[PDB]
């Protein structure tokens, strides 16, 4: 999986990890922390993960679990290909059966950069 | 009447409610049992997120209905 450093951009580092990218942060205050709503915007462009808590259910078709544990985000590799369907999968409450399928396309670095730059008012950027 | 709330770990919570209870009140009942602040709770029924000022009856949530509890999360 991926366990980021504990700096304020930790959740953005997870979103980048799941899309084959890295980020640089100029400082990310707690009001600008990555939350589930921002993570969902990234999910919509590459629906490969469930956001949850430790012990929480992961969509059987998720490639990753992005886990928020006491205000720290990390990523665990899951057992699916990354073929999630919609917000129910994102939240881990879907009725999916594990399916085979082509590996998922990551969000492009430039597209992810624009989302992160806007969400953090310029403070977090994709490398 | 009783309703059920399924949590992300698969735990089921049983709540004592009335049809006129507001979603806000239901969230406070969930806090009583699970310790999750209401502002972090997202309640889902019939695929829809329930809004705080509405009542259970507004969503036709009847006895022995099951809701899903998902969470706002931030962090780292
Ligand atoms: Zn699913």
């Amino acid at each position: 999986g991926y366990n980021p450093p504990g700096d304020g951009a930790c959740g953005y580092r997870c979103l980048a990890f799941m899309n084959g990218a890295t980020v640089v942060s100029a400082g990310c205050s707690s009001d600008l922390w990555c939350d589930d709503e921002l993570a969902y915007r990234v999910f919509q462009l590459s629906p490969t993960f469930t956001v949850t808590i430790p012990g929480g259910r992961v969509c059987p078709n998720a490639k990753y679990a992005m886990i928020c544990d006491k205000q720290h985000w990390r990523v665990k590799r899951a057992k699916g290909v990354g073929l999630c369907l919609d917000e129910s999968c994102f939240r881990g409450i879907c009725n999916c059966q594990r399916m085979s399928g082509p590996p998922p396309a990551p969000v492009s670095a430039a597209v992810l950069d624009h989302i992160l730059e806007a969400a953090t008012f310029g403070n977090v950027r994709v490398v | 009447m009783q309703i059920f709330v399924k949590t992300l770990t698969g735990k089921t919570i049983t709540l004592e409610v009335e049809p006129s209870d507001t979603i806000e009140n239901v969230k406070a009942k969930i806090q009583d049992k699970e310790g999750i602040p209401p502002d972090q709770q997202r309640l889902i029924f019939a695929g829809k997120q329930l809004e705080d000022g509405r009542t259970l009856s507004d969503y036709n949530i009847q006895k022995e209905s099951t809701l899903h509890l998902v969470l706002r999360l931030r962090g780292x």
